[PDB]
RNA sequence: GCUUGAGUCUCGUAGAGGGGGGUAGAAUUCCAGGUGUAGCGGUGAAAUGCGUAGAGAUCUGGAGGAAUACCGGUGGCGAAGGCGGCCCCCUGGACGAAGACUGACGCUCAGGUGCGAAAGCGUGGGGAGCAAACAGGAUUAGAUACCCUGGUAGUCCACGCCGUAAACGAUGUCGACUUGGAGGUUGUGCCCUUGAGGCGUGGCUUCCGGAGCUAACGCGUUAAGUCGACCGCCUGGGGAGUACGGCCGCAAGGUUAAAACUCAAAUGAAUUGACGGGGGCCCGCACAAGCGGUGGAGCAUGUGGUUUAAUUCGAUGCAACG
């Protein structure tokens, strides 16, 4: 029912996971997939191969809308951050825009200590 | 960054664009901040440069 | 070690000639008995030869060059993996793995004579069934399902 | 009396100086609404936890608190503690540059007064994130921890209070002097300023090093050098920076501060070796990679234990155990 030829390909390059979500141009979600559906655990979640697995699942769930332009929103570290880009393109999308919205500390929150070992 | 390719390719590289962000900017903030610690280590690099 | 390993000459089959067929004698050497080995080889060859087309060299050769792996998994802490990472092996070690597995597979048969055992097993190598094949289907299953660099 | 000490005045210089008041954007969070769907989150693996009551992600709107990415640097400023977006207002200190006055008015300081990070305590606000505490989960044999998921106080603000910190350049303060190198920063005079620059002269500031000093490490013109002035302190370690008392504090305790007893050292710096689940490097069937064993079974053979009048004696981690 949406169909506008363009949409942001949002990618959340999590350092612990990788989510891939294709949103509308107007920020209205259309599809998503992740490492957990790919069938991974651990830090294996976060690899180039695994990112393909999700980037491509997601493609079957958004292609029938007719989207084929990208506005890449690389967000966070997390390997496999460009597997996804390349994957999309290499599957009936086209690149247009590489954009950054990424949270940047100004230390508006206080970071935890995490694992100190 | 919001730098972008000018013609549509995967030849054009986006790990260029990790020039200004994630460059002391991320991938080391997830730890608590102490005023002593980043101040101290800087003084290691100027014995380096002169020597 | 200093330098890298050398190669060591091995003689091919005399009656039909295939290095690879002779590397199958090597794999079937237990007790050191090459003599009692040279029996079984032809013994399994004929079984193959009747039932199957191609050459008699490609009753073994081809049939095996599709149930040999192309990935072996070891592991090391280099890459930042604690996990078993795929390794595309040299084509010669491809063989060695399968040949070995096929031979374990005919001492798991009590189907009388290491001829008739190992024979019917290799006939099912072209038919792509038999627990010899399924070892590949466990390695490559792990590696591609749980890829962690390469 | 004199001016070169000190000090003021003058004219400027730069700066996260301070305090109060304004204010911005990013980010995180929550709340609201939309979209969208079966997982999210976490880890070394996991589980607790959070998901179809529709989360996570994504967008849109709103609210709030705290902190200011970059800047940003042994960079700068402050007596020290210490101080980071941005602006305003009130205001402090330093410095430099001319001259000019004052006329030793100074230095330091027991007592005393003042400033004092953080935590903490009282009263009222405020509450995002993190997080003592606290509760699960995990690890371990245990685990009141490290580790994960949460989360209260607290952190934040106003006001008062306590006054401690390996309060650190571990160097009292001030002054006076004594080889130098390279760098930082910040003024100023001068040079076809005919260079983005060249020579001077100061202020503050780092790294290196000569002499010298020191036990050495090093310190090295901003000294631990060479001097002085005054003060503070120390006088074996443990006992013990505790007790007892006094003093201060709302309290916590701070502040002052022992003695008995007890030991023959305690301690510093450096050398050598050794070790390090330190680092860098490099090897060996050390491992990986393979192939075969042993331990299962019986027997041979040695030993231990036990028994026997004696089970001759020695060997005991590898490096005793055909």
């Amino acid at each position: 029912r949406k169909q506008v030829s363009d949409g942001v390909a949002h990618i959340h390059a999590s350092f612990n996971n990788t989510i891939v979500t294709i949103t509308d141009r107007q920020g209205n979600a259309l599809g998503w997939a992740t490492a957990g559906g790919s069938g991974f655990r651990g830090s294996r979640k976060s690899t180039p191969f695994a990112a393909q697995v999700a980037a491509e699942r997601c493609a079957d769930a958004v292609k029938e809308y007719g989207i084929k332009n990208l506005e890449v929103m690389v967000k966070g570290p997390g390997p496999g951050r460009e597997s996804t880009i390349r994957a999309l393109n290499a599957a009936g999308f086209r690149i247009t825009n590489i954009t950054d919205v990424t949270p940047i500390p100004h230390n508006g929150c206080r970071p935890p200590k995490k694992r100190r070992v | 960054i919001k730098v972008r390719e000018n013609e549509p390719f995967d030849v054009a590289l986006r790990r260029f664009k990790r020039s200004c962000e994630k460059a002391g900017v991320l991938a080391e903030v997830r730890r608590r901040e102490f005023y002593e610690k980043p101040t101290t280590e800087r003084k290691r690099a100027k014995a380096s440069a002169v020597k | 070690r200093r330098r890298v390993i050398g190669q060591r000459k091995i003689l091919p089959d005399p009656k039909f000639g295939s290095e690879l067929l002779a590397k199958f004698v090597n794999i079937l050497m237990v007790d050191g008995k090459k003599s009692t080995a040279e029996s079984i080889v032809y013994s399994a060859l004929e079984t193959l030869a009747q039932r199957s087309g191609k050459s008699e060299l490609e009753a073994f050769e081809v049939a095996l060059e599709n149930v040999r792996p192309t990935v072996e998994v070891k592991s090391r802490r280099v890459g930042g993996s604690t996990y078993q990472v795929p390794v595309e092996v040299r084509p010669v070690r491809r063989n060695a793995l399968a040949m070995r597995w096929i031979v374990e597979a005919a001492r798991k048969r009590g189907d009388k004579s290491m001829a008739l055992r190992l024979a019917n097993e290799l006939s099912d190598a072209a038919e792509n069934k038999g627990t010899a094949v399924k070892k590949r289907e466990d390695v490559h299953r792990m590696a591609e399902a749980n890829k962690a660099f390469a």
